[PDB]
């Protein structure tokens, strides 16, 4: 039973919509979320993974999907960002874009960086300040230096094919 | 304050700015705590410090009391015996 | 200046090495007490092999023939920290010298791991004058 | 608002802003829900009567026809009966 | 069109050309009871017509500066189709609460894909197959 | 400060800055030691209370824990009960 | 024992947390924190 | 003086301004230190210089001398025969 | 003035400026050559006693260690004693 | 006025507006011209209007009127029979 | 004005402001013809009435001779008989 | 120079080279007298030396920057002379109503020409055919 409130998180968030046709994997579900009320504070990373089409973006969509997990456990609005595959240029994107999406008030600079770090940086600080309780969902993400970008101290979680690529980051991983 | 109240505040401005008795006004305002001791010195030192703007300078810092400020603000007027404003007042809220 | 010798403590390690497998450190192998004496405190090394072991706790001597084999290039662990390996870390050092003074260096490969040579036979192997050779080696 | 209208200020902003006193009228004009909170602070907020009621015209000229004349009623309702007149040709 | 009283939702319409297919659309909204009572979001119409990539790119900044009416969004224009995608979802969710977004034509997915804003648009047509990319409920 | 404390102000800030009435606020965190003269001046030097508040409450965000607490009293002291309510989550 | 406090000013000034697995060496720390 | 005090100093403004009998309370002001000699000339010269100004503007005056400023001045009220207002006053403070 | 001094001040102004009334000791002040007629002026300029104690002391807390002993002796010999027993401390 | 005088009435504020009598002076400042006749309605009008007010507007409206502004009010004073007051102004600016 | 007249003034502005009383100086000059209601009020609202007189002072430089004799005369009939004196070089 | 005590006016002083021309300028306003009650307005003094038409236009630029120390007046600089012109003489009509302004050298009338403000500028020099471009009272 989705809150109306849920919904209006969510949609702040960009998460997906579950697809129409679905049906619930209780046991998983309720693993991640237990396991995801783990990192109560402090940073920390969770990675799910399988084989390709594996219903791994759609619990992910769907843990978070749930009032009791999300609201007690986390103030900070939920931010979802699609990384896919990407050279080096390509990254230096989706981080600016993500820069746009946080900062709505625009307080912050309008002039957005050139440098990754510096964009590691504005989500540090925002995370830290605009919105430190939140959680920040990665989809896909192919190779190490990308979350060496994202680890920003602040929790993110990715979920992904290869379990190796979160082998970079630091702080605990489940 | 909702915006119900605050709207309530703005299009009743000259009927409250024309009307309002504050020297009666000033102890119930911190009895009930309202308004805090400074502000209320902030009030009566408004503009000239006539009625008036008094009277004024009490009705817009209002908005900045809560959301029980027009109520306990009702409660104010009335044990002050300023009825018909009070009624005024409440008569409009109650229109809901 | 700090200055950090790198040694760290067999009691340490143990207590390292615990942590990076998950059990008592009496449970903890037979192989185990000898590794640690290859490690020689390099906490890059124990953590490199401790993750190393995360993964295959079964080839346990494996590692410990292998640096009995002295060669790093075996050990290898995606880490925090910016090297795959521990002849990743040296190889960095290296290149940073002076073309005159890298070649000394190399001369220098020679001396044995354990003994502190009195200046002169670098004197002799250099024939470079003594006041002199000194300040290189500073 | 109409052209008439916004003109006919213009014509007269300057008598009116060398006799109007501003407070009343945005008293009227906040009732009529013609005038916010804000917009009263920012010509409260001037430094001489003649930059307030400056301030207010300047924000009227850029409101619709009903604030012309909840700013006309005021007018008369306060007793600025020849600047009233002057901008009975408005609307 | 009242049944998606809320949360996402898209609509398509099709028929072989000329069928009076854009005409329903301006006159399903042209009555009052539907909108007023069901949207107090206003509504927005945009001409999507056939497009290239750089072509579609200009739509949504114009959509961008259409939405945004009080410019307190930054003057800047989006180079990139997602960003100008999180300036609708964004407008849609807080400056537009309950508006609805109306198409016309639409001959390719990636289309729909940009204008995916997880707010309702519905999309009138020659192809049907268009809406299939999207998520969310479509009659 | 504390990532739930600043991240409670931003939840608030714009319900804070619609209300509260900078002074006797800042008189407060003055005397608490939370506050420069300076900083003073540069919230008072602002055309309307909504942007002393703003720039009140920029400057908080980038305080310590202490200055959290201080703006809090200061709040709940000064009669912003619901505002203070609102705050109670933060710290 | 960390207290809260200092890890929200650890936060923004971006030092690395610690790796989980670590052993503190309490005399070299000692030293060049008196230092 | 305690914000207790100067509250309930507020608070009770009415009662008080409509009750106090400062004829024979003068000398037991004096007597007790509650004023200074110069303060309490300027009590009584408050205004018209009615009893009620001169009441008023002990109640005001009241704040500035110190934390036993309130049970002082209900010594003084006491001792002057005035035990219904007296009585009001501990009733409130004691009330705590 | 002495940071004690100073420092005193502060930690009791809070309770001052909601007792004390400036007229007898800016009388006495200005006898004591420790504060001028302006300023005099400006404190009084305020609107509410509270105001006008917290100008003095805002004033006095610039001032040398002589105006402390004068605003102090001006306490006592205007029946602020305790008051002037919290400022005892300060020299 | 020269800073002699401006800081002998600032130290003497106090024996000054606490001694100094106003009632029979208005006519001899306006007399020997000391004051115009709009202050020195100002002066009377000062504060509450109690003597105290009236004798601190008095004393720093002085400093405004001239070199001879206090040997002219010195010459007041005594006209009015204030002669310790005098006196002691007196014996200030002649310690010199 | 004259330079000797705006010089004489700017010799003594600073003994003037410290000393004259605005309002009755300009009920003369605002009758003269050489003060205007506006400029009058920019000098009423000034905070302190040294910075009334210097506003003033400060308008009456930028002003034609008759101006300098009207504050002049306005100074005598309103007992500044001493810093009368002191213009009385300048015309 | 107190004989243009109002309305514009040009002041020329010359002598073979090294004649004390300049020393003397600087002399003549060094005392209070005749700067202080003639001159309400600021001194200026610019050194306009030898100059191809590029070169002069920096001064003038210079000479608006230096004029306006508020900064009120757009930060943008003219491009054009005579825009620069219209700086100076609104400038020197509202922001400095008395002001003098000195010139060092001068070499061509065009140069004269931009400065000619309407408003006193006194160039001080070799030649004494410069100062006949200009127009109003010289000495
Ligand atoms: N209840 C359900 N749970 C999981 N999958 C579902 C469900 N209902 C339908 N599906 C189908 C439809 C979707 O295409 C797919 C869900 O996609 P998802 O599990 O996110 O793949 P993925 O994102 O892990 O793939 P990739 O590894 O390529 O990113 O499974
Ligand atoms: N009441 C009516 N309803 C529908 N069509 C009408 C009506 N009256 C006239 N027409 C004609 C005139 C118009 O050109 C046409 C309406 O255009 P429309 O139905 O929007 O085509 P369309 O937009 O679906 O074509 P396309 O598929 O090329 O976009 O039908
Ligand atoms: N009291 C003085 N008066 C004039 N010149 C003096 C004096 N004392 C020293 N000098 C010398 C030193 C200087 O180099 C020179 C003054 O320069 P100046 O008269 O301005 O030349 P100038 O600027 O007219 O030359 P040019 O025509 O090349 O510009 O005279
Ligand atoms: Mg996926
Ligand atoms: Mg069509
Ligand atoms: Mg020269």
């Amino acid at each position: 039973g989705i809150t109306s409130y849920v919904r209006t998180v969510l949609c702040e968030g960009g998460v997906p919509q579950r697809p129409v046709v679905f049906v619930t994997r209780k046991k998983l579900v309720n693993a991640i979320q237990q396991k995801l009320s783990k990192l109560k504070g402090e940073p920390g990373w969770v990675t799910i993974h399988g084989m390709a089409g594996c219903g791994k973006s759609v619990l992910a969509a769907e843990a978070v999907r749930d009032h009791s997990l999300l609201e007690g456990c986390f103030p900070g609005g939920v931010h979802w960002v699609s990384v896919g595959k990407q050279d080096k240029s390509g990254l230096l994107m989706k981080l600016q874009n993500l820069c746009t999406r946080l900062d709505q008030d625009e307080s912050f600079s309008q002039r957005l960086p050139l440098n990754i770090e510096e964009a590691k940086d504005r989500l540090r600080i925002l995370m830290l300040r605009k919105h430190p309780r939140s959680l920040l969902i990665l989809d896909d993400v192919w190779d190490s230096w990308v979350l060496k970008a994202f680890d920003s101290q602040c929790q993110i979680l990715l979920t992904t094919r290869d379990k190796s690529v979160t082998d970079s980051v630091m702080g605990p991983k489940y | 304050m909702d915006e119900a109240d605050r709207r309530l505040l703005r299009r009743c401005r000259l009927r409250l700015v024309e009307e309002l008795q504050v020297d009666q006004l000033w102890d119930v305002l911190l009895s009930r705590e309202l308004f805090r001791p400074h502000m209320i010195e902030d009030i009566q030192r408004a503009g000239s410090g006539s009625r008036r703007d008094q009277a004024r300078q009490l009705i817009i810092d209002l908005e900045t009391r809560g959301s029980q400020a027009l109520p306990l603000f009702i409660s104010c007027l009335e044990d002050t015996g300023q009825d018909m404003l009070a009624s005024f007042l409440r008569t409009n809220r109650q229109a809901a | 200046v700090v200055p950090v010798e790198s040694s760290l403590g067999k009691e340490k390690g143990l207590e390292i090495l615990s942590l990076f497998v998950n059990m008592k450190k009496a449970d903890l192998p037979e192989q185990a007490h000898s590794i640690i004496k290859e490690c020689k405190g390099s906490p890059l090394v124990v953590s490199l092999i401790g993750a190393l072991l995360r993964d295959f706790p079964n080839r346990w001597e494996y590692y410990l023939k292998q640096l009995q084999n002295k060669q790093f290039k075996r050990i290898r662990k995606s880490s925090s920290y910016d090297y795959e390996a521990l002849d990743e870390a040296m190889s960095i050092s290296v290149e940073m010298l002076r073309e005159d003074i890298k070649d000394y260096y190399t001369d220098l490969s020679i001396l044995q791991k354990d003994v502190k040579v009195p200046t002169k036979v670098l004197c002799i192997l250099w024939d470079m004058e003594t006041e002199e050779v000194e300040d290189i080696l500073q | 608002m109409d052209a008439k209208a916004r003109n006919c200020l213009l014509q007269h902003r300057e008598a009116l802003e060398k006799d109007i006193k501003t407070s009343y009228i945005m008293d009227h004009m906040i009732s009529d829900g013609f005038l916010t909170i804000s917009e009263e602070e920012k010509v409260r907020n001037e430094p001489t009567q003649q930059q307030r009621a400056a301030m207010l015209i300047k924000m009227i000229l850029k409101k619709d026809n009903d604030s012309y004349v909840s700013f006309y009623n005021a007018l008369l309702h306060e007793g600025y009966k020849d600047l009233a007149a002057l901008l009975h040709d408005g609307i």
